[PDB]
């Protein structure tokens, strides 16, 4: 499984620029795509959906009209088209998968991003604090809330918990929010009720450091939490 | 011999199946009897459940 | 020699028939009297769920209830969400005659086979999104009649040779193999806690096998004609057997003998199919005459009729909560009755 | 000129009407019933059939009135009664001219072409029955609406309705396009397929000798397109003569003396459709009669 | 909203109802003849590409695919028969040798008279039609079967009697055409009898579903 970038650099006021991304070593033609992004100096913001079929496509409110999301199967390709850049749109760009069937696992890989320089009725989420100071050996807690419950009446609950390390890409730990991903220890846990929600991590170990995030997946459009440091 | 060998083998498997300690009819029907009495409260397809909580409707 | 023998299994099964005899001192027949009966049982159609193109032959339920996979002629599986009737996966196979499935109990793997020889395993969960075999199992000699899953490592099959055989998925060889039928073999079921099992084989007889130990400890007799169905009661000490004589019977392990038999007047067509209720109280049976009959275990009598499907019901099975049936027939339809 | 006494033509009407009515409700509703049970099977054709069988019950059961009038001479409810079953009988008897025709051509292209129709669906069926129902209905309005009569005579009714004066040339042109659009075409349509149906009937041999059934189907074809001719041409043969006549069009005395003493004769032939068809296309066959 | 699996679905039927349209045009044959037939060199005489076997091919754009069952066969059993949504049943049988008819003769009875292929026609194919003419102007047809009646020297004398022998073996004639041929080594007109006879059980198909007896 590979997911590869390209097409950042920097650009004038104005104009146009097209990022492109190639997939190898999966089942392309059978997944949802999603482009997120990351200011220089904050958290992450959703851009764009293109779906399966190339049937629905959705847009996030501060980029109608300008950006355009597309889709080849035959080559594996996925591109952004965009145009009239401000200096709001210096970012870091990175294409995401995701596949939705009963009992599935969604945005369970991330690409490694390029970077680009130019010269409300939405759900809520805030978290607690910006770092916490931590020692090896303890247990820690973090914890968010929301603006509206997440529980929906057919019994889920709609919560992901990613960590970010230094220099790396994200990587999901916790999908609605009581579910572990494939490969990460067992030492993870998370729970709560609505509008409070909790992950508890046990006995810290090096390599374990980084920002904590907190996402909800309830309604178009998606909204990332602000970030949890743990330094040690 | 495979003949011989044949007969050999029915005759060992009739010796095994002769000497299995068998029951009385009646113990085999209070036992089910039982049984079927014991569980009768959780069976949905005989004691149908009320709308609210079935999940085909 | 031989007839030395001879004489001597002739007296072991006189032995046997007097040992059966002695120990009929009642019936159930009789002491069910003071049960009152379960009246009268009505059931509708919740679901209708359509796409398979042929006959359909084979399905088996998942363990949470939720999940079922069904195969048909056409050389199709599907695995179907009955909640919302949504296809969940469509896998092509490599030969269009097949005639059984089985669906892993920790819900990682599914298996298939027929008149090819071979039983394949696909695995359902790989990180490129497909679904892609696993493993082929090769070594029979006649078609494959039935397979059902022990544990994600060891699987059991029977074949139309009078053979049954225990096998390791991993090294793909034939771990112990069971011998003694005489006739081909239809039908096998497992036991709840999964040390036994049990299987008909077109001779009008029912053998009860040890997995381990590999080798038949009893056997039951009585039918007319071929065993076409089977399965365990819930507490697994006893079963029951269809066959196309149009009578189902029910058969117990420690008294070595038969309770009942179920027939009526008007039913000149055999049986494909049966099952039992969660408690054990109902017993389903599926005909050829187009529907399906919900009989009282323990009075021997008729508490509901399922109808609705326009051809044969060849297939038909219970959740592990209790709480749906679902039937399949030669139209190409599966229904779900609650 | 000298006009004859036209009076028994109602004698004649009343008493064919009540021979015609009642089997044709009993054999048309059993039939309907039987058909309604043979739509299980893989069978794909019935579909028109249906349709034929439910205009000829709607034919049968516009005749009560009829019998009413022609036999009590008054008319106690209003015109616009009168109007609608004017109007249902002839849009009825089109229709059923209509899905004979269907009937016919599928007829052939399954026996002409045996693999290439086993790609055939249910839904086209079911659009062209309701295309021919939809444009026959709307094509059938000049009865009811150029007959819009006896303003000042409210006893009159089905039979001795006025006539709306009309244009020469318009009212030629429109009898021409319901003569061509309703005669002409299913008559050259039958014809081709009866031909092209018994050249593929009987002429390829087989090595298994069933040539009795080969020239039972072919008689059964031969009898139905007879049956169709005679009924349906001699009404659509007088049919021209006859309205010219009673639009003042023509005026010399015998040919009008031989049209209104021939109408009403025509009329009653071509109305025994209603009950030939059913047994002629479904009391014969072997396969219905369970 | 995860919904998705919605749409999942509908591309999933959109794909079996394309499949749907292909698996109403095939048409299916059932191969069955005996060990001596010639099977092998009739087979691999047609140009065409252990369980199962199936051939498939092409005539006048019509696609046809024949299922050979090698040896599984003798099973007298009704689940094994499954095989009866095939338009036609196609024998080869030998004639040459004189002791080898009563076998197939009591393999056609067997087949021909089982209820599950009522409503498939059946071919027949009598082969290689020449050492049968060699045998005939050698030997006597007469020292085997002592009921025949004519000429035990004469071809046609044989030929009748062959294939009248083999059509009384059947009851309910009525139900599909049996048809029958000779071939020795023609190879190239095997497509056209083939083609023919299954276009004639279809057209008497067509003449009963709708209604015309
Ligand atoms: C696609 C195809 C479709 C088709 C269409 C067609 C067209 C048309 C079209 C149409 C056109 C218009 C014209 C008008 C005319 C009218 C006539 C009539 O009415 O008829 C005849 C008769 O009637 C006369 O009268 P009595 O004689 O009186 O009689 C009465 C009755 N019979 C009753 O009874 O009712």
């Amino acid at each position: 499984v590979q997911l590869v970038e390209s097409g950042g650099g920097l650009v004038q006021p104005g104009g146009s620029r097209k990022l492109s991304c190639s997939a190898s070593g999966f089942a392309f033609s059978s997944f949802g795509m999603h482009w997120v992004r990351q200011a220089p100096e904050k958290g992450l913001e959703w851009v764009a959906y293109i779906s399966s079929g190339s049937g629905t496509i959705y847009y996030a409110d501060t980029v109608k009209g300008r950006f355009t999301i597309s889709r080849d199967d035959p080559k594996n390709t996925l591109f952004l088209q965009m145009t009239s850049l401000r200096s709001e749109d210096t970012a870091m760009y990175y294409c995401v998968r995701s596949i939705y069937y009963y009992g599935s696992s969604p945005f369970d890989f991330w690409g490694q991003g390029t970077t680009l320089t130019v010269s409300s009725a939405d759900i809520v989420m805030t978290q607690a604090t910006s770092s916490v100071p931590v020692t090896p050996g303890e247990s820690v807690s973090i914890s968010c809330r929301s603006s509206k419950s997440l529980l929906h009446s057919n019994g889920n609950t709609y919560l992901y918990w990613f960590l970010q390390r230094p220099g790396q890409s994200p990587q999901l730990l916790i999908y609605r929010m009581s579910n572990l991903a494939s490969g990460v220890p067992d030492r993870f846990s998370g729970s709560g009720s609505g509008t409070a929600f909790t992950l508890t991590i046990s006995r810290l170990e090096a390599e374990d450091v980084g920002v904590y995030y907190c996402m909800q997946h309830l309604e178009y459009p998606l909204t990332f939490g602000a970030g949890t440091k743990l330094e040690l | 011999t495979a003949s011989i060998a044949q007969a050999r083998k029915l005759v060992e498997q009739l010796k095994m199946e002769a000497n299995i300690d068998r029951i009385k009819v009646s113990k085999a029907a209070a036992d089910l009897m039982a049984y079927c009495e014991a569980h009768a409260k959780e069976d949905p397809l005989l004691t149908p459940v009320p709308a609210s909580e079935n999940p085909f409707r | 020699e031989l007839d030395q023998l001879r004489q001597e299994a002739e007296q072991l099964k006189n032995q046997i028939r007097d040992a059966r005899k002695a120990c009929a001192d009642a019936t159930l027949s009789q002491i069910t009297n003071n049960i009152d009966p379960v009246g009268r049982i009505q059931m509708r159609t919740r679901r209708t769920l359509r796409g398979h193109l042929a006959k359909i032959y084979a399905m088996h339920w998942g363990t949470d209830s939720r999940l079922l996979v069904s195969a048909s002629q056409d050389g199709k599986l599907i695995i179907w969400d009955s909640y919302t009737t949504n296809k969940v996966h469509a896998i092509p196979l490599r030969s269009s005659w097949v005639m059984t499935c089985a669906y892993a109990p920790s819900g990682n793997y599914v298996a298939c086979g027929g008149l090819d020889n071979i039983c394949s395993i696909y695995n359902l969960k790989t990180r490129e999104g497909n679904v892609r075999v696993s493993r082929e199992l090769a070594g029979h000699t006649g078609y494959l009649s039935c397979c059902r899953f022990l544990d994600d490592n060891q699987i059991v099959t029977s074949s139309g040779d009078t053979t049954c055989a225990l096998w390791d998925i991993e090294t793909g060889q034939q771990t112990t193999t069971f011998t003694g039928h005489t006739g081909d073999v239809m039908s096998l079921s497992l036991a709840p806690d999964t040390r036994l099992f049990v299987s008909g084989a077109c001779d009008a007889s029912a053998k009860l096998w040890d997995v381990r130990e590999g080798m038949c400890r009893q056997t039951f007799t009585g039918h007319e004609s071929d065993i076409n169905a089977i399965c365990f009661f819930p507490n697994g000490n006893a079963f029951a057997t269809g066959s196309d004589d149009a009578t189902c019977r029910l058969f117990d392990l420690r008294a070595d003998q038969e309770l009942m038999t179920y027939s009526h007047d008007n039913i000149i067509c055999g049986i494909t199919s049966v099952s039992f209720s969660k408690s054990g109280r109902l017993l389903l049976a599926g005909y050829d005459d187009f529907n399906c009959n919900v009989w009282d275990a323990l009075k021997a009598d008729r508490a509901g009729v399922l109808a609705g499907h326009d051809n044969r019901v060849s297939c038909l099975g219970v959740t592990d909560d209790g709480m749906a049936v679902a039937t399949g027939s030669w139209d190409s339809f599966l229904k779900i009755w609650n | 000129c000298n006009v004859t006494n036209v009076k028994f033509q109602y004698s004649l009407y009343a008493t064919t009407y009540i021979l015609i009515f009642i089997p044709g409700l009993l054999a048309n509703s059993a039939a309907l019933w039987v058909l309604c049970r043979f739509i299980s099977k893989k069978n794909k054709a019935i579909i028109f059939m249906i349709n034929l069988s439910v205009a000829d019950l709607a034919h049968v059961l516009s005749l009560p009135l009829r019998i009413y009038y022609y036999i009590s001479h008054h008319w106690p409810f209003q015109r616009a009664l009168c109007l609608l079953c004017f109007y249902l009988k002839y849009l009825n008897m089109y229709a059923s001219i209509c899905f004979l025709t269907c009937i016919s051509l599928q007829r052939c292209f399954f026996l002409l072409k045996p693999f290439r129709a086993r790609d055939w669906k249910r839904r086209y069926d079911v659009g062209i029955s309701a295309a021919i129902w939809i444009v026959v209905g709307t094509a059938c309005l000049p009865f009811p609406i150029l007959r819009s009569t006896d303003l000042n005579n409210n006893k009159s009714c089905f039979a001795d309705l006025g006539y709306k004066q009309m244009n020469a040339v318009a009212l030629v042109g429109m009898i021409t396009v319901a003569e061509l659009a309703g005669f002409v075409i299913p008559v050259i349509i039958i014809a081709w397929c009866t031909w092209k149906t018994t050249i593929s009937l009987r002429q390829p041999p087989m090595a298994f000798q069933g040539i009795s059934e080969r020239q039972k189907a072919l008689r059964m074809v031969f009898m139905c397109a007879a049956v169709f001719f005679i009924c349906f041409t001699p009404y659509h043969i007088n049919f021209i003569f006859y309205t010219m006549v009673k639009e003042t069009i023509i005026s010399s005395c015998p040919v009008v003396r031989i049209a209104l003493y021939f109408h009403p004769f025509c009329l009653c032939l071509a109305s025994l459709c209603c009950l030939l068809d059913p047994i002629l296309y479904y009391f014969m066959a072997s396969e219905f009669r369970d | 909203e995860d919904k998705a699996a919605a749409e999942r679905s509908k591309e999933i039927d959109k794909c079996l109802s394309r499949e749907k349209t292909y698996v109403k045009r095939l048409v299916k044959i059932l191969l069955l003849g005996a060990d001596n037939s010639g099977k092998s060199t009739f087979l691999k005489q047609m140009r065409i590409i252990k369980g199962i076997h199936e051939y498939d091919f092409e005539i006048k754009n019509v696609p046809f695919k024949m299922v050979d069952v090698g040896g599984q066969r003798s099973e007298r059993k009704r689940w094994f028969e499954c095989f009866d949504s095939v338009t036609s049943i196609l024998f080869l049988v030998d004639s040459s040798d004189f002791n080898r008819l009563t076998e197939s003769l009591n393999d056609f009875e067997t087949i021909v008279n089982n209820r599950v292929f009522s409503n498939v026609s059946i071919i027949l194919f009598l082969n290689k039609t020449d050492l049968l003419e060699e045998k005939v102007q050698i030997v006597s047809i007469k020292d085997y079967f002592l009921e025949f009646e004519g000429d035990p020297h004469c071809l046609r004398d044989v030929q009748k009697f062959l294939v009248e022998c083999f059509r009384n073996k059947r009851r309910d004639q009525q139900q599909k055409p049996l048809y029958h041929h000779f071939t020795t080594a023609i190879n190239t007109e095997n497509a056209r009898l083939i083609f023919r006879d299954v276009k004639d059980t279809i057209l008497h198909d067509n003449l009963k579903q709708l209604m015309l007896q």
